[PDB]
DNA sequence: AGGGCTGATCGTGCAAAAGTCGTGCCAGCCGTCT
DNA sequence: AGACGGCTGGCACGACTTTTGCAATCGCAGCCCT
């Protein structure tokens, strides 16, 4: 306004201490390791008994079958080598030639290795070590009874018509195999129930860990959030060390204690401020993401980093630092902090939509479709434009790739 | 021996090794920094009792 | 994963996405179910037949 | 490896008669161990993988559940004893994890609680010192004298903090004394056995 | 009937083959005992 | 006897170049109907 | 049986993101060089 100079009264270059403090808040579990590392340097800052029960582990069964089955010593070694080349799904990871090379025996021939592999295939109750989907299907068909509807047709299709089934080219398969129309569907359905990856049944393991860091939930009609008390690290100044340093007879020892106390106080203040800033940022993010929190992913507001930065006094750089490897648990579930931010899509009615919400709606529409006639990407684009997509189906194509949606030709199948 | 699945929470064998390891690390790091005799002696006594 | 992609194009709807963690009766127990109950936390409304 | 004797080599045991017992030596402890732990971390919840240089860590205690190396490369039975470069891990069975003990350096000296605490004081009967003196000097609050014959002081006598400071004040840097386990270690290493045996 | 890992499989093989023959091995619990004693500053080993 | 000058102490950002996506747009191709 | 079509994938471009690389000016005074 009016030109003038300073007529009444009213910034900082953060050094390595505050600089590393800013470099902090990148993670939480990793932050604990660095905090322990600093606390090591800083001296003024502070039967029925459950034991593991062995399991088959999808390989001890194979070893037990090998031991029980009668095999030669060389045959036993080859069987052990084959068991080494195993997968959780149940297919042989390494090639037969690879097994022969690893054997390192002039005698070791491909015929003996093949005989051992064939014996092992029928050895375990679950058909395994097929190393080929066609081989596994053939093993399943052989195990299946001879008196089956279109069993020979299904075997012929599995033999060399795997590609036709892969592309769902039913017309091409019917033309090539000269199979019966609308009757080969029975053979296809029978082939569908062939237990692919049979070994995976013996494999079972789950994480059962989320390690939550924040807790936000609806209460009294409003979303309330709080940092996880257990997860947040805490530091305490060593009172005994502070007392010793204050009354230290040696001047040098007292000065060193004072320097250590200053460093520890700076670190503690930085940690507390980082935690508080993260809490405030999470509260601000929730204030605007309550719609997605309550209604679901479809009601996700298109939000950017600057949008969150505007509601707070911190910069977008602080927003990025806060939105770094942070996971928050809520009634909906566990989600990353960065998952909140989404692209803005122009839409009918003037509003902008979150690209994540658009992809979720697209997936919901695609799943709820007639299996006989799969929706075209152009058709899906028109359907979303009926809701105001303002998209050219290239972004829809990218979203479908993100969701691994198959082609309209591929999605279609026999009814 | 995981109890909750999320946290294994070893006890009676590993908390002791954890204490000894961290205390020895702090003493070894501190001994190289020409610490005052009182603090290093107290840390050594902590290590011995651990 | 070309093998897994081929399997999914053939069978699909499993894609080895889920492992069987179904609740099965331990051996040596035979009986008749009297009744089941389900408790769902607030915020989730799946309620398929709850 | 012919792969026909390697499997036969694992399942073997000795005659194993005449079991003995003796005190252990630091060199034997070093020979027993393969690596040294340095971090209190045991397992990571970010990847559920063995830590680095700590409890349950790789490059010590042996491999992980399979012949697969922790880095991810060299994962097959074709490799029998090779050690990868990005990760130092012997490609073997998992059972060996129950047969590899670790070691920690522990730069500061430390006494062994099984000794000097049972009914007979091994340190006490070795040094002819009362137990009270040995536990008082074991905790940095007794300041026993180590040596010094020029001064009018006994070889093995208790000199409290005030006593130690004044003794160093008048006698100068001659009455050497220590307050930790290294004091006991020095007093015990710097003594003959046959001469005292003959005297007794 | 015990911790002997190399004995259980061998005896199962002999029984299913109808051999009824015994191979002793050495218990794993004694190995645990040795490892636990060696954890203390006490050397213990097996002679010949 | 007078000048040089020496090291203590200090400090929640940002911006600038780089990257990187959202969206659209073009080229080809194969299933197909002609 | 050569062309329609929808897919898919490569290509490009402004518009959101973000990360690292900086580490200012300040009053004491006694000691060393001239």
């Amino acid at each position: 306004m009016k030109q003038g100079l300073q007529l009444r009264l009213s910034l900082a270059m953060t050094p390595q201490l505050q600089q590393a403090i800013r470099l902090l808040q990148l993670s939480t579990l990793e932050l604990q390791q660095e905090l322990q590392q600093a606390l090591e340097s800083n001296p003024l800052l502070e039967l029925p008994v459950y034991q593991g029960e062995t399991t088959q582990t999808l390989q001890d069964y194979l070893m037990w079958q090998v031991e029980l089955t009668p095999f030669t010593d060389t045959d036993r070694a080859i069987a052990t080598s084959i068991v080494d080349a195993v997968d959780d799904t149940g297919y042989l990871t390494i090639q037969i030639e690879d097994i022969v090379d690893s054997i390192g025996d002039d005698e070791i021939g491909l015929e003996e290795v093949e005989a051992v592999l064939k014996r092992i295939q029928r050895f375990d109750p679950v058909g395994v070590a097929a190393k080929d989907l066609r081989d596994c299907l053939l093993i399943q068909l052989s195990q299946f009874a001879k008196e089956t509807p279109w069993l020979e047709e299904a075997r012929l299709i599995i033999s060399d018509h795997l590609d036709l089934l892969a592309n769902h080219d039913f017309r091409t398969l019917m033309r090539v195999t000269r199979l019966k129309e609308e009757v080969l569907k029975e053979a296809v359905n029978l082939i569908q129930s062939l237990d692919p990856r049979p070994g995976q049944s013996i494999q079972t393991s789950e994480p059962e860990y989320v390690i939550p860091d924040v807790l936000v939930r609806k209460v009294s009609g409003r979303w309330t959030v709080e940092l996880n008390a257990d997860s947040i690290p805490r530091l305490k100044i060593n009172q005994q060390y502070a007392a010793m340093g204050n009354s230290a007879r040696n001047d040098a020892d007292g000065q060193f204690i004072r320097s250590n106390l200053q460093e520890a106080r700076w670190l503690i203040k930085s940690l507390e401020s980082r935690n508080d800033t993260l809490l405030r940022v999470s509260r601000c993010i929730v204030e605007q993401q309550q719609a997605f929190f309550e209604q679901g992913e479809e009601y996700m507001k298109p939000m950017v980093l600057a949008d969150i930065a505007q509601a707070v006094e911190m910069h977008e750089s602080t927003i990025s630092r806060v939105t770094t490897q942070k996971y928050l648990h809520s009634p909906r579930g566990i989600f990353e902090l960065k998952y909140f931010f989404s692209s803005h899509v122009n839409t009918e009615g003037g509003g902008e939509a979150s690209s994540t919400a658009i992809r979720a709606l697209v997936k919901k529409l695609i799943a709820a479709e007639n299996p006989a006639k799969p929706l075209s990407d152009s058709k899906l684009t028109s359907m979303l434009s009926e809701q105001g997509i303002m998209v050219a189906r290239r972004t829809v194509a990218k979203y479908r790739e993100s969701l691994s949606i198959p082609p309209s030709n591929q999605r279609k199948q026999l009814v | 021996v995981p109890l909750d699945g999320g946290r294994f929470a070893t006890s009676d064998l590993n908390d002791l090794y954890r204490r000894v390891i961290n205390r020895n690390n702090r003493l070894k790091r501190l001994l190289d920094l020409a610490a005052p005799d009182i603090i290093v002696r107290n840390e050594k006594r902590m290590l011995q009792e651990a | 994963t070309p093998e897994e992609k081929l399997l999914r194009a053939i069978f699909g709807e499993k894609a080895s996405d889920v492992k069987d963690s179904s609740l099965r009766v331990p051996n040596g127990v035979s009986g008749t179910v009297i009744d089941v109950q389900v408790f769902t936390r607030d915020g989730v409304e799946k309620d398929k037949r709850a | 490896k012919d792969l026909l004797k390697f499997l036969k080599a694992q399942t073997k045991t000795e005659e194993f008669d005449a079991i003995k017992i003796a005190l252990a030596s630091p060199d034997m402890i070093r020979s027993w161990s393969f690596g040294e732990v340095k971090k209190p971390e045991t397992i990571n919840y970010r990847t559920f993988k063995p830590e680095r240089d700590g409890l349950f860590c790789a490059r010590i205690f042996g491999p992980v559940k399979d012949y697969e190396c922790l880095c991810g490369k060299y994962k097959r039975l074709k490799h029998r004893g090779v050690i990868c470069e990005k990760c130092g891990v012997e490609v073997t069975q998992t059972k060996v994890r129950r047969e590899r003990m670790g070691h920690i350096e522990l730069a500061s000296p430390t006494a062994h609680i099984w000794f000097l605490k049972s009914l007979p004081s091994r340190i006490g009967l070795l040094l002819d010192m009362p137990l009270r003196d040995i536990e008082r000097v074991l905790y940095f609050e007794s300041y026993v004298v180590i040596e010094g014959g020029m001064t009018n002081l006994e070889r093995q006598q208790i000199l409290t903090e005030e006593q130690y400071l004044d003794a160093l004040e008048e006698f100068g840097d001659e009455f050497d004394a220590k307050m930790g386990a290294e004091a006991i270690q020095a007093l015990l290493k710097s003594m003959d056995l046959e001469q005292e045996c003959e005297q007794l | 009937k015990s911790d002997d890992v190399n004995g259980r499989t061998k005896m199962y093989k002999n029984i299913v083959d109808g051999n009824h023959q015994m191979e002793p091995g050495m218990p794993e619990s004694f190995n645990v005992l040795l490892k636990e004693i060696r954890s203390l500053g006490i050397n213990i080993e097996l002679e010949d």
